């Protein structure tokens, strides 16, 4: 069977280099040609580029916005893809797919996410939601970089509950919402992997 | 309610075992409460007391 | 010129019911060779995507047969025969014809059909201690409406507020948005949806 | 606490009787389980 499974995530600020390498097998790589797309975090996808096959030799492909920055190279040897990042930008903050062809794109890797943020990993703050007199809930500002589970009653309830997405402001950092909807106090949690920063919180109207 | 369960059974378990005598089952029913009420009364074969 | 591609978007689909999805062309796609060069896609929420139809009509492998397609010159039709609990995500109208490939189009994220529900809009003012951390951030909570057609209007105006829209769980069928109004100290010293559920404003304040 | 809290596959109690109450949530829980008797036989009659 077939895999173009991808390599090269990470988090870097612009200005700077990313790997980004999708590994072929079971098939002949110089036979298809490779294409890169770029998936925005809640919303639709755009082709980064392509590189034609060697038999057929040609000419890359980029996209307009991505002209003078990306290269696309390919080997059958080794039977690697490379698209290669280069002097990043905001905008480049999304996860990337490998696709199987110039015009047909038919098969997709996993997705790798190439995050591109002004931000660096740092301690969240967790902010409650006073009720009106209802729903109860707990907003988890300024903590980089997504990984967050946000559970409530210590894991304990979960009809009705939320994380809502990361939010992306301008300053590069994360904002996160969990809130229940239930009439009554309630615990929430938020564990930030990379910080160790262990947050629970009581709210009261 | 797990602290509750296991101060029940530390603070104090008494003396009581668990034995089978000889006794019908609704004969051997009466015997409730003073430390020899049945534990599991099994028909008039034998019962868990 | 480009090719103008609008699959007409917002197609929820229920379990168990035939759906179809038209598409649309500026120009013909249809070539000299007799073949269309549309292609069908459908976006996994959560992972990759997967090919449903290639020459408008012709069925890809591993896909089962149930993504049917058919079209025109310029009309093209998924016709999908039915949809399931898995038959839950965004489908992209791409056409072949001119390469480069850059625009996918908008994309039609579909849904599970039901009625419409009443969006439960909650106001909810930013907390206290977040008034003396600097920051500030009154959210207009909206719970268990569907579909999304609605926007949080922000009045005593609206600019400062994000949208932070998530999917569809199973068993409710519904949907809940994310107004935060991200804010500043001084300017502390209203919520507003539009969507179908209701038919008047609903006002409620900090 | 005072807020709800979900469950899972329900057990039958056997301590009155048979087994007919699935749970009892009584604070006398732990008492009838270790002073009033399973009153097995009927119990077992029933299980059989």
């Amino acid at each position: 069977e077939v895999q173009l499974v991808q390599s090269g995530g990470g988090l870097v600020q612009p200005g700077r280099s990313l790997r980004l390498s999708c590994t072929a097998s079971g098939f002949t790589f110089g036979d298809y040609a490779m294409s890169w797309v770029r998936q925005a975090p809640g919303k639709g996808l755009e082709w980064v580029g392509f590189i034609r096959s060697k038999a057929y030799g040609g000419t890359t492909e980029y996209a307009a916005s991505v002209k003078g920055r990306f290269t696309i190279s390919r080997d059958d040897s080794k039977s690697i893809a490379y698209l290669q990042m280069n002097s990043l930008k905001t905008e480049d903050t999304a996860v990337y797919y490998c696709t199987r062809g110039g015009t047909l794109f038919d098969y997709w890797g996993q997705g790798t996410l190439v995050t591109v943020s002004s931000a660096s990993t740092k301690g969240p703050s967790v902010f409650p939601l006073a009720p009106s007199s209802a729903a109860l809930g707990c907003l988890v500002k300024d903590y980089f970089p997504e990984p967050v589970t946000v559970s409530w009653n210590s894991g304990a309830l979960t009809s009705g509950v939320h994380t809502f997405p990361a939010v992306l402001q301008s300053s590069g950092l994360y904002s996160l919402s969990s809130v229940v909807t239930v009439p009554s106090t309630y615990i929430c949690n938020v564990n930030h992997k990379p910080s160790n920063t262990k947050v629970d919180k009581k709210v009261e109207p | 309610v797990v602290a509750l369960r296991s101060r029940v059974i530390a603070t104090m378990p008494g003396n009581k075992g668990m034995a089978s005598i000889a006794a019908p089952a609704g004969e051997v029913r009466a015997r409730i409460g003073d430390r020899v009420e049945i534990a599991a009364v099994n028909g008039p074969r034998s019962v868990v007391v | 010129d480009v090719v103008m591609t609008q699959s007409p978007l917002s197609l929820p689909v229920t379990p168990g019911e035939p759906a179809s999805i038209s598409c649309r062309s500026s120009q013909s796609l249809l070539h000299s060779n007799g073949y269309n060069y549309l292609d069908w896609y459908l976006q996994k929420p959560g992972q990759s995507p997967q090919l449903l139809i290639y020459l408008g009509s012709n069925r890809a492998s591993g896909v089962p047969d149930r993504f049917s397609g058919s079209g025109s010159g310029t009309d093209f039709t998924l016709k999908i025969s039915r949809v399931e609990a898995e038959d839950v995500g965004v489908y992209y109208c791409m056409q072949s014809l001119q390469t480069p490939r850059l625009t996918f189009g908008p994309g039609t994220k579909v849904d599970i059909k039901r009625t419409v529900a009443a969006p439960s809009v909650f106001i909810f003012p930013p907390s206290d201690e977040q008034l003396k951390s600097g920051t500030a951030s009154v959210v207009c909570l909206l719970n268990n409406f569907y579909p999304r057609g609605a926007k949080v209007q922000w009045k005593v105006q609206s600019g400062n507020s994000q949208e932070s829209v998530t999917e569809q769980d199973s068993k409710d069928s519904t949907y809940s948005l994310s107004s935060t109004l991200t804010l500043s100290k001084a300017d502390y010293e209203a919520c507003e949806v539009t969507h179908q559920g209701l038919s008047s404003p609903v006002t409620k304040s900090f | 606490d005072f807020h709800p809290l979900p469950g899972f596959v329900p057990f039958f109690s056997t301590v009155t009787g048979r087994w007919t109450q699935p749970d009892e949530l009584d604070a006398g829980y732990w008492y009838r389980n270790l002073r009033r008797t399973v009153r097995f036989a009927d119990a077992v009659r029933a299980l059989a």
